[PDB]
C-alpha cells in the first residue's frame, strides 16, 4: 500500500583524510539519475589493483576489494511522472577494504 | 549485470598494431576492476591486463610488458587495449572482462568474467 | 511538497568471505528502530584497533577505521503516525579500512 | 553525537578493586572503538585502554597491564574498566572516552575525545 512522504530530508572533511591515508584507498564515481532521488550518488572507484605497503608501493599479492552494500533510493515510476515513485533498493561501493587472496600459482 | 561488446581486431602483420575496445551495453562497470582475457583454441585462458576501477593502476602479462596498454573512460563505459609491435605469439580470441572475484591476485584469470564471444586477432609470421 | 510511494521494494554469501578475509574485518551490529522504515539495519563493527599483518596478528601500527556513509530511510512522523512520514538523512558505518597513523610518538 | 555517563570509583587501599562503568545517554557508540584515559591535576592526560568495535580486541597501557580490563556489551550502550590490584600511581580522574580520529595509533590519547567531568579514584597509600 501507497503512502506519503515529506521530502525534507533530515565534520566531513576529516574522514576523507582518513581515507585518503587507507591502503586500499579510492575516487569517487559520480553515478548520476535524473528520475532517481537522490539525483546523484557518489560511490567508490578503487584507486589500485593491490594495496599500499610500507613502501608507498602498490602490493599486488593482495587486493583492493570494493564493499558494496544496498541502499534506499526512489525512482519516478511511471518513468516520467514527477508524482508517482517507487522505493527501489540498489548496489553501490560505499570504500575499498584490503583482502587476502586465497590461490597463489 | 552489464553486456560487453568488443571491437577492433582482424589481422595484422607482424610489429604492426591492433586497439581493441569493449563498452557497457545494459548498465556500466565504473566502479569495477576490469582486464583483458586471451585464448588460442586448444590452450588455457591467458591473462593481458588489467586496470584499477579509477583507472590509476595497471598491470601487464609478462609476455605483453612494454607493448600493450589498458585503459578506460570514467563513465564507465569503455576499456581499451592498444597492442602494439605485434608478434604470432599475440594471436588469439580476446576477451574483455570484469573481476568479479577476489579470490587471487589481480593477475589471477579465474577472478575475471568474460561475456560474449571473443574478439580474433590473427598476427601473420 | 509531499509525495506518494509505492512500497514495494525494487551472490550476496560471496561478498562476506571477501570481507571476511579483508585486513581490517567487522561485525554486524544490529542497527533497529521501529518507527523507522528500514526497520533493521545492519553496520560494521571493527573487528580489531589495528590491521592483521602477514602473520595472521593485529598490528598497532595501523587503524581499523569504520567507513560512514550516509543513507536514506524513513521516519513515522508524527512519531506514531502509521501514515505520514518523513525522508531522513542517517549515518551508518558500511564496513571498515586500513589506515595509516600521522603522528608516532 | 552522545553523553557519556560514568558510574563507580572512590576511595580504595591499595591492593583493591573498582569497577567503573560508562554509558551512552543520548545515542549508542556500538560502532565506536571506546577507551578510557586518566588525568591526576597538573599532568597530561594519560592513556589507559581502549576496546574494539566488536569488543574482541583490547589494548592496556604497560601502567596497568595485567591489572585492569576493558570490555563492553554489544548494545552500544555501555563499556566497562575493572581495576584490580590498585596502586597510589593509579590515582586519578578516569575519562571514558569514544575514539573520534585516527591521527595515530590506537594508544594515542589525542584521537579520543572525553565528554564529561570524569570520575576520580583515590587509592591509599
Ligand atoms: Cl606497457
Ligand atoms: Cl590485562
Amino acid at each position: 500500500r501507497t503512502v506519503m512522504v515529506n521530502l525534507n530530508i533530515h565534520n566531513p572533511k576529516r574522514s576523507s583524510d582518513y581515507y585518503d591515508r587507507s591502503t586500499s584507498p579510492w575516487n569517487l564515481h559520480r553515478n548520476e539519475d535524473p528520475e532517481r532521488y537522490p539525483s546523484v550518488i557518489w560511490e567508490a572507484k578503487c584507486r589500485h589493483l593491490g594495496c599500499i605497503n610500507a613502501d608507498g608501493n602498490v602490493d599486488y599479492h593482495m587486493n583492493s576489494v570494493p564493499i558494496q552494500q544496498e541502499i534506499l533510493v526512489l525512482r519516478r515510476e511511471p518513468p516520467h511522472s514527477p508524482n508517482s515513485f517507487r522505493l527501489e533498493k540498489i548496489l553501490v561501493s560505499v570504500g575499498c577494504t584490503c583482502v587476502t587472496p586465497i590461490v597463489h600459482h | 549485470q552489464v553486456q560487453l561488446v568488443q571491437s577492433g581486431g582482424g589481422l595484422v602483420q607482424a610489429g604492426g598494431s591492433l586497439r581493441l575496445s569493449c563498452a557497457a551495453s545494459g548498465g556500466t562497470f565504473a566502479t569495477s576492476p576490469m582486464g583483458w582475457l586471451r585464448q588460442a583454441p586448444g590452450k588455457g585462458t591467458e591473462f593481458v591486463a588489467a586496470i584499477s576501477p579509477s583507472g590509476g593502476d595497471r598491470i601487464y602479462a609478462d609476455s605483453v610488458k612494454g607493448r600493450f596498454t589498458i585503459s578506460r573512460d570514467n563513465a564507465g563505459n569503455f576499456i581499451y587495449l592498444q597492442m602494439n609491435s605485434l608478434k604470432p605469439e599475440d594471436t588469439a580470441v580476446y576477451y574483455c572482462a570484469v573481476r568479479r572475484r577476489f579470490d587471487g591476485t589481480s593477475y589471477y584469470t579465474g577472478d575475471y568474467d568474460s561475456w560474449g564471444q571473443g574478439t580474433l586477432v590473427t598476427v601473420s609470421s
